[PDB]
RNA sequence: UGACGGAGCCAGCGAGUCUAACCUUGGCCGAGAGGUCUUGGUAAUCUUGUGAAACUCCGUCGUGCUGGGGAUA
């Protein structure tokens, strides 16, 4: 059960990164936001979808 | 003298074999 | 997609390929800038294609040179030949022919070995 | 089982050089300070 | 194998040029994407390979 | 060739002789080398290997 | 091969020297993928695969 | 267990009395123990000398012997911070890098280098690419075989780089450990040599004590990467100078 | 010996010169490393 | 035009399953042949590709030759 839990949390993280990449390549204006560490995020322009 | 004892020992061991 | 131009400069076994295209004005030899070309006493041999015609010709174009082979002085002669005839070919193809042959006249009045090497030798007397 | 239930319900090492871990010297407290 | 020199093979005709493709150093996306199946499928792959090499060596 | 002779005088005595490897590669001894004493320079039909033995058939 | 290099005849045009190209050292680039595929795939293809 | 009896003391005494007078070994000044293990110790011979810690006898101080130090590519950091520290500023006879070492020393220069130094110490990141640079004279046998040192007390994690610094107190501490202790190299067969003691820097009870120290550290069960390699019954001990016969001890 | 390594050897006080010659006379007990001297 | 000590850099030749030392010290196994380990000395234009040296830069010195038994620590 513990290794089922480890497999599930690793799959959740890799699907989360995959979903962020897919969300990133759709469309709209965005900028690369960099934090203190280097964990980058993408902040999207306040503009609703036509 | 123990030096010459042990080197004669390995010598005659090889000679006996 | 960009207007670009490729030329070649040769001395003994050095050879330098210069790509000239439109840009902001950066002149780069082997990735490093032109102001790093050693042996540092022939840096003005490299510079004279720029100083003979003015930097206002180079203010709108960016050159890059890749130099292989040869030695130190053969490489600076390949660099200056490649830069000179690349500027001439760019002003031929994408700027006017009057500036083209003004550049050819200036380089040929300084030395035509900026534009034409001395290539096949000896003489069998 | 208590640690496994808490999880389910909540010496040098160079990576490139595996010979370092038998390689390097066992330094002591008597080696770092005094007159040589 | 026959190791033809680079000075010769850069100066070859267009018909005689030697198609030598470089190895890949980058973990490309299609290779990191593509799925392989396991268990019964990998032993099926092993079986088909053994059968095909026994057939080729017998021939 | 290393050790079939003990001296450059011996190789000088035997210059020009035809030798061969055990592969049947024919050869000829040419000149004694200077500093290693019984070592000499031979020329063969083609490139012999490091796993060979040369042979001077005498009577 | 050395004799063919001596007798190249540099006025040698083929139609395949539009598609085929040459690296920096002068040798032949052989694309290791396909030649019935494409190495770079489009944005909507990447959207579907991702 | 305990190895100090009249057989061992008589053998070691007779070896010293032989090497004082014999005109065939008046240059080699050293005592080695040959351990004949029972089984074949399985680990193959890399040329990395593991360190056997003696407990109460420093057999060498780091200032009474020539030390060559081999460093990484740029070498300016290690050379400056080692030579103007005054904890280590006089400890190394030479500090070079691998690039200019193999540039300078080719051929018989390596024989002069061998005869010049007596402790070769390399950065552990360059220790593996030494057997071509230093040739086979340093790796046939083991008396100038180079030691690994860590120069920085810093560990490499994945996805990130070792910050390039060096620590002179740490490197003096591990050269002190290296000269203070003795060393061995594991191999496949059942023969294993360990240097113990010198010919006039030492005496019979201290040489016998560090012989027993190497025995304990070698056939120990713990300390298993560095020292616990004798898995079976250690069968025989011998003592010899490099051109002297194997005087036997502890025939089990 | 604490003498400055840029002074010319003429201007040497006798305690500095005797410190120099004492160190060079008995190098071992001043723990000079044995590779400096042959 | 030097001597030490660091640093920057620039070639063209050359690709046969082929390329390459010697003498020892000992331990163990084996009937022997030998195998394997261990060890010190000597020799060296290294080994297949990366790389040359002269050159360039930066600190330091400072320009009146060579010998063995004798004799001072």
């Amino acid at each position: 059960v513990k290794q089922h839990l480890q497999r599930e949390t690793q799959l959740k993280q890799v699907q989360q990164r995959m979903d962020a990449q897919r969300e990133l390549l759709k469309k709209g204006s965005k900028k690369k936001i960099v934090d203190s560490s280097g964990k980058i995020s993408f902040k999207w322009k306040k503009q609703r979808k036509r | 003298d123990y030096y010459q004892q042990v080197q004669r020992g390995k010598q005659d061991k090889k000679i006996s074999r | 997609a960009v207007p670009s131009v490729q030329t070649f400069g040769k001395k003994k076994s050095a050879t330098a390929v210069a790509h000239v295209k439109a840009g902001k004005g950066l002149i780069k030899v082997n990735g490093s800038p032109i102001t790093l070309v050693e042996p540092e006493i022939l840096r003005f041999k490299v510079y004279e294609p720029l100083l003979l015609v003015g930097l206002d010709k180079f203010s709108n174009i960016d050159i890059r040179v890749r130099v292989t082979g040869g030695g130190h002085v053969s490489q600076v002669y390949a660099i200056r030949q490649a830069i000179a005839k690349g500027l001439v070919a760019y002003h031929q193809k994408y700027v006017d022919e009057q500036s083209k042959n003004e550049l050819k006249k200036a380089f040929t009045s300084y030395d035509r070995t900026l534009l034409i090497a001395d290539s096949r030798r000896p003489e069998p007397k | 089982l208590e640690d496994i239930q808490q999880s389910i319900l909540k010496f040098v090492k160079d990576h490139r050089y595996p010979g370092l871990t038998p390689g390097l010297a066992p330094v002591g407290l008597s080696d770092e300070e005094d007159s040589s | 194998g026959l190791k033809v020199p680079k000075a010769v093979q850069k100066e070859l005709p267009f018909k005689s040029q030697i198609h030598q493709m470089k190895p890949q150093k980058k973990k490309t996306y299609m290779a990191k994407r593509a799925v392989v199946l396991g268990g019964d499928e990998k032993k099926a792959r092993s079986f088909i390979q053994k059968v095909l090499t026994i057939s080729k060596a017998k021939d | 060739i290393k050790d079939m002779f003990s001296s450059a005088m011996e190789v000088a005595r035997f210059e020009g002789a035809q030798i061969k490897t055990v592969s049947g590669i024919r050869g000829e001894i040419k000149r004694a080398l200077s500093k290693p004493e019984g070592h000499y320079r031979a020329a063969f039909e083609d490139k012999i290997l490091m796993s060979d033995i040369v042979i001077l058939r005498s009577w | 091969l050395r004799e063919k290099a001596k007798e190249r005849n540099p006025d040698e045009y083929y139609h395949a020297m539009h598609s085929r190209k040459t690296d920096a050292k002068g040798l032949l680039i052989s694309s290791r993928h396909g030649d019935e595929e494409d190495e770079s795939l489009s944005m909507d293809q990447v959207k579907l695969l991702k | 267990d305990i190895i100090k009896s009249g057989l061992a003391e008589k053998a070691l005494k007779a070896l010293i009395l032989q090497c004082e007078e014999n005109p065939s070994l008046k240059n080699d000044k050293d005592i080695h123990i040959i351990i004949n293990t029972g089984k074949k110790m399985g680990i193959n011979r890399d040329n990395i000398p593991r360190i056997i810690p003696l407990t109460k006898y420093k057999l060498f101080k780091p200032r009474d012997l020539n030390i060559l130090l081999i460093t990484k590519d740029p070498s300016a950091l290690y050379r400056e911070t080692l030579t103007k520290d005054e904890h280590t500023s006089e400890l190394f006879k030479e500090i070079i890098s691998v690039k200019n070492l193999r540039r300078r020393f080719k051929g018989s220069k390596l024989t002069q280098l061998y005869k010049d130094f007596d402790l070769v110490v390399a950065d552990y990141r360059v220790h593996h690419l030494l057997p071509e640079v230093l040739g086979s004279r340093f790796y046939h046998g083991s008396k100038k075989l180079p030691y690994m040192i860590r120069m920085s007390k810093e560990v490499k994690l994945k996805r990130q780089q070792m910050v390039e610094k060096c620590d002179p107190i740490y490197v003096r501490a591990q050269l002190r450990s290296i000269c203070k202790n003795t060393s061995y190299i594991p191999n496949n067969d059942n023969c294993l040599s360990v240097r113990v003691g010198y010919i006039q820097k030492h005496s019979i009870p201290e040489i016998l004590q560090n012989i027993q120290d190497t025995i304990n550290f070698l056939t120990d069960k713990s300390k298993r990467p560095q020292g616990g390699v004798i898995k079976g019954g250690i069968i025989s001990i011998f003592v010899k100078t490099s051109n002297s016969t194997s005087l036997p001890i502890y025939q089990f | 010996a604490d003498v400055d390594l840029h002074k010319r050897a003429g201007e040497l006080t006798q305690e500095e010169l005797e410190r120099i010659v004492q160190i060079m006379q008995n190098p071992t007990h001043y723990k000079i490393p044995a590779w400096f001297l042959n």
